[PDB]
């Protein structure tokens, strides 16, 4: 794949692209050597193939809907890093929602930890390999233009991060690092303040100031809504967990 | 006795301490007023005496009644002894007024002793904004240009409208509108030469020499004022609409290229009948519209320009850069005959290649070199018809490779030597068909083509006024795409031969007021040029005089290459494509700093709060920039990213006002030497004199500018004991290094040239193990006394002007200089004579240095332009609100004192003073 | 807004309101303008 660095020869690669429509994963691991050769193709028309590569990410996302050979798939996520599209981000929002439903299932394993969570800890390392691919997803200029659903999708990515605040399992996840981010996500939390009325908050120094009152909510997320746009109190509920996450940031 | 001055001062302080809280002490001191005044004259520990007097005045009206009409004059004189000490003024206002009542008389004496005296107290007035205009081309033969006056509005606003016109050069004239020089902008430089207003005449040093016009008139929307300048000799003479303004300028340095100038003020327009001539008098001249020779088209410019009128806002800009007559060898070094045969081979190959190009136009060989069609001797083998009918190659191409040994190349042997059916003669060249040159060797081809064109250029003076006369250093890269790349075709045969081919910086800054030490703060730097643009936070205290980079106080990021600088380079970043705005973010409380390329996060993490950081631009000499801070609208690519989110608010959210800033000014206005210069020691002492020395090993030159102008008998003296340019300085001056002497005369003609005498001189002076002394007499005209002995004096000027006595020493490392019929150190002060010497607090030592930060000015000019006529125009004048240091006069807006606040304190006390001077209703 | 309008906002006010005040005292004003002040301050 490092070695990558006749119009009909390109037609054979279109047939190689057809092999991808069929996608047993061990035969596919070697394709990442072929997918890295596609980076040489990027040198334009090859961006349409990268749109096809976006559907490839949606295919690895189906694995995410539900061990060490998955680490070799994380080495294929390393090939993703060379590739590091917005409708595919909505499919990535479906991938993150798949990760949301699954990380909340990992949280149910943590309820078992109350009296065991060690099998979740291997999933915690495998969930970390998913997060490698999120660095490739981090592109964020398009999210600036969203400040909505892209952010609400990031809110879905964000809700999952509340469970990272919850403990000994994460030390087993540190062991994955021994065997071997989220602040850029916080861009999206600010979208709750909204466009030109957000400039008015600076006159107040508009919703972010009421959101700053909400930082006090987490000192005590049903309670954020109790004080009372109730959807904006639900945006404060994202901030309520984020401030108790800021108490976790005291560790940092 | 060395403890003794401290002791005495300590005693005054004691006494003072006894005085501040009581009336009675003062009552006892009422008899001591004459005594106190007797003691104030002392010049070493006067401050305590001052506190004394002060408190006494605070607590004794009677003493105000008593004080004599001259002891007070002794006090004003004290102030003149001490220069700018605010305390004395507090003393004065204390004199003015009692417990409530006042002695009106002594106050009126204060005024007559002050206000007419002008010079002691700082004083102020105002101008209107001044704006010079120039044609784009600098001159370095005789030239001529035309300037019709479309419009004048002489008396709008309090000022008479400015509209001076004259010649100038890029070093002694750098017109920054925000003040400088005694109340103006054009006509001020020794390097600039000028004209205007009543009686025509001129301004140099902003001196109004009143050479009368043949007849007459001012400047009104009529005259086609016009100018000429002979080459070498600066025999400038203005002309009023076809009537020359007599004999004028003569004999001046040609230090750098000369260019035409037209300053203006108010609602005024002027047209250039150039491209349209009207009046072209003979002086060996050639017209200036024809002066569009280089790449640039002819055009007006406003000179220097530190704020171009850009779209979203005024861009920061300048200086860019700027020398031609000189052929520089194409046939020097000999070509060895082993290679000369291949010189004649590759030349015959490229001559036959000359046959494979022009024939496409239908040209054909045979035989006379007719200009018509189908007739050249060149379309054949080069050997056949001597070396003039085939001068296109081996007569000269063989010489061109002699240049390859002469223009800076050391060539070696390395490889074996090497269809239209066209009319006349038909060889198709090989190996020119597969050419592969090394890319620097095309630049070497530029040296070859230029060096060769230069010799033709030297007879070009014997000619229409060819645009070609200038060297390829300044030409289109189209004619250069021909004459240089055609030389590469001779070099294209060499690839077949296979032979080897081995081979003023600017700065800007925010208001100190705005030095936040707390709060969150993003800030913009909108891009223009992608060069050394570098910008970042910095503490105010750093010299803008120092170049940015290696300084503790100024964390910054480059506009190019992309490593950040602090205390030299600290690499981490990357550069940017032009027009990519560079924003940045700073935590406060937390120390971190983070530069961003349009919101692209990566900077100076972990530092400390201090003075309070400010943004600071710093352009390279060629580079151009822009800035805007605050306005929520200023949130394009950049603040819209992390800036909206993290709460890092921009400056102008806080304020209605646009931010004030200071451009650096390459002009070295004098400043007093700080203790801790990198090192120039100085020591005052009693025969009164002072001592000197470089001490540490350290670099070039000392422009030793003593502050004090001579008034219009007295000797003045400066021994030296270790090559050095003695010669008393002109106050308005500037430039750096060498200067022997790179600094001036004017005929006072009556058009005839008979002249009512002719003058102008010292616009300074220069000189070259016996010690060196200087006892020059004055009052009048200058009388030099080189090496103690008399040696004549070329200088002589006394139009009642004030001027400097000083020297530009080059250091001999250790003990650089000594320093000092009746002694001068007295007449300089008001109480002339009082003959005995008296060194004192205002005996200043302000050396000129370099770059300093003058204010940007929030608003100034509204100029509008035009072409196929160049009828430039501008509208409503706005004031140069300003004051000046009365000595060495230099207009400065008062607000400039806000930051060099010591003078603000002095001024403010002047105002307290006057306020006391009113005496509650004195009229 | 911390412009400051001069000398940290408030210091800017003093002298001007001083002028107004004294100038008001001297018989220049109103008529009108002092009425502008009173509408400026109550408001009513």
């Amino acid at each position: 794949y490092n070695a990558c660095s006749t119009l009909p020869m390109l037609c054979s690669y279109l047939p190689r692209w057809w092999e991808r429509g069929p996608e047993p994963a061990l035969p596919a691991g070697a394709p990442p050597p072929c997918t890295a050769v596609t980076s040489d193709h990027l040198n334009g028309n090859i961006l349409r193939i990268i749109v096809n590569n976006l559907g490839i990410d949606e295919a690895t996302w189906m694995k995410r809907l539900a061990v060490s050979r998955a680490r070799p798939e994380l080495l294929h996520s390393h090939f993703i890093p060379t590739i590091g599209k917005r409708a595919g981000k909505v499919v990535a929002e479906e991938e993150q929602l798949r990760l949301e439903a699954k990380a909340e299932a990992e949280e149910g394993e943590l309820l078992v930890r109350d009296e065991c969570r060690d099998l979740y800890a291997l999933y915690p390392l495998l969930i970390r390999y998913v997060d490698n691919n999120r660095a490739h997803w981090l592109p964020n200029a398009n999210a600036e233009e969203l400040f909505m659903v892209g952010e609400i999708f990031i809110y879905w990515s964000k809700s999952h991060n509340f469970k990272r605040e919850e403990n000994f399992v994460v030390q087993n996840e540190i062991n994955n690092m021994s065997f071997l981010m989220a602040k850029a996500g916080d861009a999206q939390s600010g979208g709750s303040d909204q466009t030109k009325k957000k400039r008015r908050g600076d006159r107040y120094s508009t919703l972010k100031k009421m959101l700053p009152i909400g930082l006090n909510m987490c000192a005590p997320k049903t309670r954020y809504a109790l004080k009372d746009v109730r959807e904006f109190l639900q945006n404060n509920l994202h901030l309520q967990g984020k401030v108790e996450g800021s108490p976790s940031l005291r560790w940092q | 006795a060395e403890s003794w001055k401290e002791i005495v001062n300590l005693l005054y302080e004691l006494l003072a301490s006894l005085i501040r809280g009581n009336r009675a002490n003062c009552a006892l001191f009422s008899t001591n007023l004459d005594w106190v005044v007797s003691k104030l004259d002392r010049l070493e520990a006067s401050s305590g005496i001052l506190e004394v007097l002060y408190c006494v005045l605070i607590e004794s009206p009677e003493v105000l009644n008593i004080i004599q009409e001259n002891h007070i004059k002794s006090i004003i004189s004290l102030l003149d002894k001490h220069g700018r000490n605010h305390k004395v003024l507090d003393v004065l206002c204390s004199l003015c007024v009692c417990n409530g009542v006042a002695v009106r008389s002594n106050q009126d004496l204060i005024t007559e002793n002050l206000l007419p005296g002008r010079e002691l107290l700082l004083q102020t007035n105002l101008i209107n904004y001044v704006t010079s205009i120039r044609p784009n081309i600098f001159v370095g033969g005789k030239w001529y240009f035309e300037v019709m006056v479309d419009e004048v509005v002489p008396f709008l606003t309090a000022q008479a409208t400015h509209l001076r016109v004259g010649w100038a050069l890029t070093e002694g004239y750098s017109p920054y509108p925000g003040g400088g020089e005694g109340w103006g902008g054009n006509g001020v430089g020794d390097d600039l030469y000028s004209y205007g207003f009543d009686g025509l005449h001129l301004w140099t040093g902003h001196v109004a020499r009143p050479v009368t016009s043949p007849g007459q008139h001012l400047l009104a929307p009529e005259d086609v004022v016009s100018c000429c300048l002979d080459l070498s000799v600066p025999s400038i003479s203005f002309r009023i609409n076809g009537c020359p303004v007599q004999g004028v300028f003569e004999a001046f340095n040609l230090d750098g290229l000369f260019f035409p100038v037209v300053s203006f003020s108010a609602g005024v327009k002027v047209r250039f009948l150039l491209g349209e001539f009207k009046f072209l008098p003979p002086p060996g001249y050639a017209p200036c519209h024809e002066a569009v020779l280089p790449r640039e088209r002819l055009r007006l410019e406003p000179i220097k320009e530190y704020r171009r009128e850009g779209p979203r806002g005024p861009h920061l800009v300048g200086p860019s850069r700027c020398f031609v007559p000189c052929p520089v060898d194409t046939v020097q070094i000999v070509l060895p005959p082993h290679l000369e045969r291949i010189r004649e081979k590759l030349a015959e190959n490229i001559h036959e290649l000359w046959a494979l190009t022009r024939i496409e136009q239908g040209w054909t060989y045979g035989p006379v070199r007719d200009d018509n069609k189908r007739l050249h001797p060149c379309l054949v083998n080069f050997h056949s018809l001597p070396e003039p009918e085939r001068n296109y190659n081996l007569q000269m191409s063989g010489e061109t490779l002699k240049t390859l040994l002469a223009l800076g190349c050391h060539v070696g042997m390395a490889d074996e030597k090497a269809y239209m059916m066209s009319n006349g003669y038909k060889p198709a060249p090989l190996d020119l068909s597969h050419v592969r040159l090394t890319p620097a060797q095309t630049t070497l081809v530029d040296r070859l083509a230029e060096n060769g064109h230069n010799v033709w250029a030297r007879d070009r003076v014997a000619q229409r006024r060819n645009p070609r006369l200038v060297p390829y250093r300044l030409l289109d890269e189209a004619t250069k795409r021909s004459n240089r790349d055609s030389l590469c075709q001779a070099v294209r045969t060499l690839l077949g031969y296979g032979y080897n081919i081995e081979p003023r910086v600017r700065i800007f800054r925010a208001e100190k007021s705005y030095t936040v030490q707390s709060g969150r703060w993003y800030f913009e730097f909108e891009a223009v040029t992608t060069g050394e643009m570098r910008v970042g936070w910095a503490r105010p205290e750093l010299r803008p005089d120092v170049e940015l980079g290696a300084d503790e106080l100024a964390y910054v990021f480059n506009g190019h290459r992309g490593q950040r600088w602090h205390l030299g380079s600290e690499p981490f970043g990357r550069p940017w494509q032009s027009g990519d705005v560079v924003g940045c973010m700073i935590d406060l409380t937390e120390n971190t700093i983070i530069f961003t390329l349009n919101g692209e996060v990566l900077a100076f993490r972990e530092i400390e709060i201090g003075d309070g950081f400010l943004p600071v631009c710093s352009l390279g000499p060629g580079q151009v920039g822009h800035l805007n801070l605050g306005q929520d609208v200023s949130s394009l690519r950049f603040f819209a990213i992390c800036g909206l989110q993290e709460g890092f608010e921009p400056f102008a959210i806080n304020m209605q006002r646009p931010v004030t800033t200071w451009f650096s000014k390459s002009l070295p206005q004098f400043e007093p030497v700080p203790p801790e210069h990198p090192h120039y020691e100085v020591a005052r002492m009693d025969l009164a004199h002072r001592t000197w020395g470089s001490q540490n090993s350290l670099v070039e030159m000392l422009f030793l500018r003593l502050s004090l102008p001579v008034q219009f008998t007295y000797y003045y003296s400066v021994r030296v004991f270790a090559c050095v340019w003695v010669g008393w300085v002109t106050p308005d001056y500037h430039q750096h290094d060498m200067n022997f002497d790179l600094s001036v005369t004017v005929t006072m003609g009556d058009e005839q040239g008979n002249v009512h005498s002719s003058l102008k001189c010292s616009n300074y002076m220069v000189w070259g193990s016996h010690t060196d002394l200087v006892i020059g007499c004055l009052v009048g005209l200058m009388t030099f006394t080189a090496n103690g002995k008399e040696s004549n004096t070329f200088f002589q000027v006394e139009p009642n002007t004030k001027l400097f006595p000083a020297v530009f020493v080059l250091p001999t490392h250790q003990n650089v200089i000594q320093f000092e019929a009746a002694m001068f150190l007295s007449e300089r002060k008001n109480p002339a004579p009082q003959c005995p010497p008296r060194l004192e607090v205002q005996m200043l030592m302000p050396v000129s240095w370099s770059r300093m930060p003058n204010h940007f000015l929030q608003v100034e000019t509204r100029r509008a332009g035009e072409r196929l006529g160049w009828a430039v125009q501008c509208q409503d004048p706005l004031t140069m609100m300003a004051l000046h240091i009365p000595e060495e006069n230099r207009c400065m807006d008062i607000l400039e004192l806000s930051e060099r606040l010591d003078l603000q304190r002095f001024h403010s006390h002047t105002l307290r003073l006057y306020r006391a001077v009113c005496a509650l209703g004195n009229n | 807004a911390r412009d400051p309008v001069g000398g940290s906002v408030e210091f800017q006010f003093v002298p001007v309101l001083k002028l107004v005040s004294t100038l008001l005292v001297m018989g220049i004003f109103g008529d009108e303008d002092v009425k502008q002040i009173l509408k400026m301050i109550e408001p009513e």
